[PDB]
């Protein structure tokens, strides 16, 4: 039943590996949705191509700026932003995909990849899906963010889409 | 301006 896409990650074009997600449409259609037709582009825009600008390592790896790829563009399929569905599930730790924001209510395209157990942006943020497997190509992908969290090289979504 | 924290 549940949604699973994934990204091929790039280090500068170099291949890197995959890393496949499930989406939680059992407890966040619309926000697990909007996430799945944007890994595979069925709306004509989406992260294949785009980059991770922000990684801070122990912490997240953000991405889904696909418009700006500065921390400042990036859209859904209901045009730009959307509402905090919920806030039933938790950020429990490494592996986690949560929608990042602009405060409440603004959820575009723009999301994170948790490194670590992050509890203080629980109810902060929607959490919509987990790292099924690949987590081991984020460890390595890891090592490219400063303390800041600007990288040392172009982290790239090489490839993404839905197997099931 | 889009960004989690702490």
């Amino acid at each position: 039943v549940n949604p699973t896409v994934f990204f091929d990650i790039a280090v500068d074009g170099e291949p890197l590996g995959r890393v496949s997600f499930e989406l939680f449409a059992d407890k966040v259609p619309k926000t697990a949705e909007n996430f799945r037709a944007l890994s595979t582009g069925e709306k004509g825009f989406g992260y294949k191509g785009s980059c991770f600008h922000r990684i801070i390592p122990g912490f997240m790896c953000q991405g889904g700026d696909f418009t700006r790829h500065n921390g400042t563009g990036g859209k859904s399929i209901y045009g730009e932003k959307f509402e905090d569905e919920n806030f039933i599930l938790k950020h429990t730790g490494p592996g986690i995909l949560s929608m990042a924001n602009a405060g409440p209510n603004t959820n575009g395209s723009q999301f994170f990849i948790c490194t670590a157990k992050t509890e203080w942006l629980d109810g902060k943020h929607v959490v919509f899906g987990k790292v099924k497997e690949g987590m081991n190509i984020v460890e390595a992908m890891e090592r490219f963010g400063s303390r800041n969290g600007k990288t040392s090289k172009k982290i790239t979504i090489a490839d993404c889409g839905q197997l099931e | 301006h889009v960004g989690p924290i702490a």
